[PDB]
Formats: C-alpha cells, structure tokens, sequence
C-alpha cells in the first residue's frame, strides 16, 4: 500500500508555463529585477515574481464562459 | 490562481445579454418591492439610468482610489472598481447610494487586499468635514457587510495587470522580433484604462484583457504579433484555439470601441432624480 | 434559521466556534462568530474569508458556508474533531512510523496545493492541522496566510508561532518564499518524531539560540547572503546535534527528510512539491490510511 508521488495536474486553461528552475537559463530571468541580496536572504530569488506573472498571464487565455 | 478562482466560476459571464439581464431583474426587483409596499411612479430610475450613474460613480472611484492621500497600489483600485461593478450588477443603485458604496468598495478593497490603512487616514482622504468624514466613516461600516454580503463572500479579484506584466515579460523573452515593449506599456496602459471604464472585467479573463491591451497597443503602433500567437503560444496547430482567442480579443476592442461616457447633463439629471428617490423612501 | 448549534466548541482571541448541524444535509460543521473600533469587520476574518473561499483541496479545511448580521459574521467550515496537537500530546496512542508518514504526507500535499496557488500558510503548528473522523489532515486557519510572489509587497517577519519560527523570520526577513512554511513543517514532523516542541524558544533571541544549537549556526557557505538581514545578530558558533542523535529512530530516508525540512538557506529548503517526491514516502512504510489513524478518545 505504498505511495506514489503524482505531480497534482491542475488544468491551467492557457499555454504551458516553464518549470521555476528552467526559468533562469531560458531568458525570462533578465527581464525581471534582481532580487536583492538581502531579499535572497530570505526565500525570494527573482524567479517567483517572473513565476507568479508568468501564471498569471497564462491563467486563462483558452476560456470563455 | 485565476483559473481555480470564484471569479471564474461565478463572476464570469457568457454575455453582455446576460449582464443586461442581472441589471434589469435588479432594477424591476426594486421597482416591484417599491410598488408591493404601498405603481409606475417616474421617480424610479431605469436599468440604463443606473448604469449612466453607474458609469458617473465609477468614474468618481477611479479619482477617489487615485488621490488617496498614501498612495493607492493599483491593485487595490482595480479590486475596488470590480467591486462597485459587482455589487451594482445585482443590486440596483436606488436601493444604495452609489458614493456610499463607492466608498465602501474602496474601504473593502483597501482590506480584502493587504494596503493596510486606519480607518482616520480612509475618511481623511474625503473632502468633507471632519463630521462628515465620521458619518461617512459610520455609513461605510453600516455598508460593509452588506458589500460582502452581495458579493456572494467571493473577495479575490484578479486584475489585468499581473497578468500583463507577465505577457510583458514573455514577450521580452521568446519574442525577439518586437523590441523596446515599454512602448506598448505605456499605450496599453492607456487601452487598459479604456476597457476598464467598460464592462469587460465580467466578461473576459484578465490574461485576455491584458493580451488584447498589449496587441492593441502593439496594432496601434504598426507592429504586428501574430507571430506571437501562432509561434511562441503554440496557436499554429490548435487554430480553433487561435480564432476563438482573436474572436475574444476582437469583441472586447469592440466592447471598448462602443463605450460611451456618461454625459455631463444626463448625469446631474440622474443625480438629482437619485437623491429624490433617495431621500423620499 | 439555517444552522443549530450543537457544542460550545470554544473560543479563539478573535472567534466563538460552536459545533453545528445543518437543516438542509444534517451534516456536522463548525461555525465560527466573530466578535467586534470603528474598523469594521476584522481583517483576520476577511482574511479567513477571502483565502478559502478560492481554495479547494482534500488537506484544507474549507469554509462550506459564511454569513452574518449587523456588524459581525460567521464561517462555516467542516467540523474537525481533533488537531494535530492532541493527537501528538496524548500519551496512550502511539505514533508508528507509517502514522507520522500520513500526516507529513496530508500536511505537505495541502501545502503543496496552497503553494502552487502561491499563498503562504504563514502560521503552521501542530495547533492548526486539525483533522476528521475519516483521518483526513487539514490546514486549519489563515488568519495570518498572505501570497509571496509579488515584489512590490514588504510582509511582515513577526508572524508564525514562535517554536515553530523559521531563522529567517526571526533575523526579520520582510520577503520570504516557502521556506517559512517548510520550516514550520520540519518542526512539525520533529515533534511528531519526539512527541514533545523540537526547539520551544522563550524569545526570538532563545529561540534562535536554541535553532543553532540544535543544528549548528550557519556558516555561509550553508546560508549564503546571511548577514544582510534587517535583524542578524552573530551568534557563537555551535557545533549542532547530529540529526541521527535527535531523532535516534528515524530512518536514513527520513533523516533526509529531516535535513532538508531544516536547510538554513530558505532557498536550498526543499519545498512541498520536491519534499514529495522524495524516498521516504516511496519507501517500505507506507503511510497509514485514513482509517487506521489514531483517534484521541474523550
Ligand atoms: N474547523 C473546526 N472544526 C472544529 N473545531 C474547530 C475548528 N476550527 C477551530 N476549532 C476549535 O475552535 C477553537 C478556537 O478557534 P481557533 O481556530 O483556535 O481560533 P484562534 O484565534 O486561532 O485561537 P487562538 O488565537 O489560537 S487562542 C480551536 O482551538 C478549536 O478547538
Ligand atoms: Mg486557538
């Protein structure tokens, strides 16, 4: 009765968003503001707000009611 | 997330039809709870009239959300005004004042999202007098639960301009044909504006609001993207996919095409005929 | 009119919770008041309101109704009979490895949802996973639960419960990801393991020290880019108990587990989802059915 890990497929009506970590090598990432050192501290990387909009812009595109 | 969003599932209409159909049985549900306690009085307004001063009141909360003495984040502006669009679109303006509502939608906006103001500093920032800032004050917490009450609990708004910021930054990335689109910024801010002064916000997602500002602004200026549809969104091989996005883009430019500002005489007309049946309830 | 009330659940510092019952599907809920300066309804409530009313999971809790009268509200949530706090303070039930399995893995599934829908449960304690007959763990308030992506937006660092405090929060990070919650899950799972609070601080300075003598003081290499915190204070350097010294009956897999739940960088912290993907919860054990969960009885 052992677990299988399934990666929880949650249907965004729009075109796919890359991966977090395959986010800085293709391009997004210099587009974005550097966070900053002490940001990077924390959790934050530059990449959650590039992430964040990025899903967002991509939410729904392929919707209507 | 939008898609997983209230917004989508209940705020989300097939129609400006349908929209005209929440107007009216709000007007005629008014109209008749009016006539059945005590029948055609001209002091009523009409579904049409209350969305002139629907527009007027809008209009109003867009300078009052911009003049707010801290300075407003968008967001909270955006998510007030859908607020105000909300509420109206299933409560007639008769009932409540739309100033008062306005000021409420603020007030729940400034909440729901985290702009976090004191209670002195939101009736500071209205041009009354000190006992008028504390009945306004009075009146927003007499009307506050019944905002969130009419807006079925459902308090996330999503605004365009996430969305937009992310179409701006995938179209720095894949889309090297296009280059400076701080360009586009500027005139799709001015389109976004438009098409917020409209009924849109109930009728399309906030991604194809943002898409079709950017385009417009893009079309404006000469440059054309449908590369940006068909490659770089994979819009080449699903085409059903591609018309039925055009289609989307293509009636809410309409949609903003069509829009017409409330007048400047028509609108103290509808005030003043407002505040009577206001006042004799 | 629509609800009867049932028990006097209790109170919060900003809500009565009775039990429940509905007239229209006598099912058993929990219902929330909240009590009332010329603020108007209480943010915490708002906040309750406006996070569950756009989320939908098996591992969080869900408000199945919200109403109100003059000046004041009330939520509907479903009605939980324990927590997670009771079921690890009672002495008679033990807790198998294949328990602590199945409530890490409810616990990281729920917060795996609520961070792929970019809100951060900024406050996570074995306090606040309650969970049902039917076994099923749910994160329980978000009265303090914000969403961290945007950068425009300085949180606060005051808010999570103190024991179960990232290092970040308490050297006052204003800009945090999810590594607030993932420490605050390491903590949970620690003291599932040990049945007692893993690292209970007096203040933020004793809780800190308490954190670095546990696991050693960062050395940045560990946390690069430490010292530029608001609030960092340099601390003597501790050299931290080994992880196969704390929980001396834990599982090489879940010793990984462990570590990465308790990575100083919130950056190299694993998060819910690769949290997920690793062995311990492959492995041999699997975690326990909802049904066979241990139940704190009276
Ligand atoms: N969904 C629920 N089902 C059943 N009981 C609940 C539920 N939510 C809360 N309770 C109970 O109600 C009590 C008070 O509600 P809380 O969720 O603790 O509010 P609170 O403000 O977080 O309390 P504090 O501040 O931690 S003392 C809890 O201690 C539980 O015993
Ligand atoms: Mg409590």
């Amino acid at each position: 009765a052992l677990y299988e890990y399934q990666p929880l497929q949650i249907e965004t009506y729009g075109p796919h968003v890359p991966e977090l970590e395959m986010l800085g090598r293709l391009g997004y990432l210099n587009h974005v503001r550097a966070a900053s050192p002490q940001d990077l501290a924390g959790g934050y990387t530059s990449s959650l707000a590039c992430h964040r909009a990025l899903q967002d812009a991509f939410s729904g595109l392929f919707w209507q009611p | 997330m939008y898609h997983n969003s209230s917004q989508k599932r209940h705020w989300t209409f097939s129609s400006e039809e349908q929209l005209a159909r929440l107007r009216a049985d709000a007007n005629r549900k008014f109209r008749c709870k009016a006539v059945a306690n005590g029948p055609n009085d001209p002091v009523f307004l009409e579904p049409h009239e209350e969305m002139t001063l629907c527009k007027y009141y809008e209009k109003r909360l867009l300078e009052f959300c911009s003049v707010f003495k801290p300075a407003m984040p968008r967001s909270v502006v955006g998510t007030a005004c859908m607020y105000f669009k909300r509420f109206y679109l299933n409560n007639s303006v008769m009932e409540y004042h739309p100033r008062i509502i306005m000021l409420t939608c603020a007030f729940l906006a400034c909440k729901v999202d985290e702009f976090n103001v004191s209670s002195p500093q939101f009736v500071g920032n209205l041009r009354e007098s000190p006992l008028g800032q504390e009945k306004a004050l009075e009146q927003i917490l007499e009307y506050e639960l019944l905002l969130i009450q009419q807006l079925n609990f459902h308090l996330i708004v999503h605004n365009p301009y996430r969305p937009f910021e992310g179409f701006l930054i995938d179209l720095k990335t894949r889309y090297p044909i296009l280059e400076n689109p701080e360009i586009l910024r500027k005139t799709a801010d001015d389109f976004l504006n438009r098409i917020a002064l409209t009924d849109a916000y109930l009728l399309y997602t906030p991604s194809q609001i943002a898409l079709t500002a950017i385009l417009s602004s893009a079309s404006r200026a000469g440059i054309t993207m449908e590369s940006y549809l068909s490659e770089s969104l994979m819009l080449k091989e699903n085409r059903t996919c591609l018309s039925q996005l055009l289609d989307i883009m293509k009636s809410m430019r309409n949609l903003v095409k069509k829009y017409e500002p409330p007048r400047s005489e028509e609108v103290a007309v509808l005030k003043q005929k407002l505040e009577r049946c206001h006042s004799a309830e | 009119k629509r609800y009867e009330k049932l028990d006097f659940l209790g109170e919060g510092q900003f809500a009565t919770v009775y039990k429940a019952r509905d007239k229209n599907t006598n099912q058993i809920v929990a219902i929330k008041k909240i009590k009332l300066a010329k603020d108007g309804i209480n943010r915490t409530a708002l906040r309750e309101i406006k996070l569950l009313q756009e989320l939908s999971h098996p591992n969080i809790i869900g408000l199945l109704d919200a109403f109100g009268h003059k000046s004041n509200i009330s939520l509907v949530f479903d009605f939980m009979e324990t927590d997670l706090e009771v079921i690890i303070k009672d002495n008679s039930l033990v807790l198998t490895p294949s328990h602590i399995k199945a409530y890490m893995l409810m616990t990281l599934q729920g917060l795996e949802y609520l961070h792929q829908h970019w809100i951060l449960h900024r406050d996570l304690k074995p306090n606040n996973l309650l969970l049902d007959e039917n076994g099923v763990l749910k994160l329980a308030d978000f009265g303090l639960a914000k969403s961290f992506g945007s950068p425009n937006r300085a949180y606060t660092h005051q808010v999570v419960t103190r024991w179960y405090r990232a290092p970040e929060l308490l050297f006052g990070a204003r800009m945090y990801g999810v590594g607030v919650d993932m420490w605050a899950v390491g903590c949970i799972l620690a003291e599932l393991l040990l049945r007692v609070p893993f690292l209970p601080g007096d203040s933020d300075l004793d809780q800190l020290t308490r954190i670095f003598e546990t696991l050693g003081t960062p050395t940045e290499e560990q946390w690069p880019d430490m010292c530029s915190l608001p609030d960092y204070v340099t601390f003597k350097s501790f050299p931290g108990i080994p992880l196969h010294h704390i929980f001396s009956a834990a599982g090489d897999d879940l010793l990984d587990l462990i570590q990465g739940l308790f990575l100083f960088n919130p950056c190299a912290r694993i998060t819910a989802t690769q949290a997920l993907k690793m062995k311990y919860f492959s492995n041999r054990p699997g975690p326990t059915p909802g049904c066979q969960l241990p139940r704190p009885n009276c």
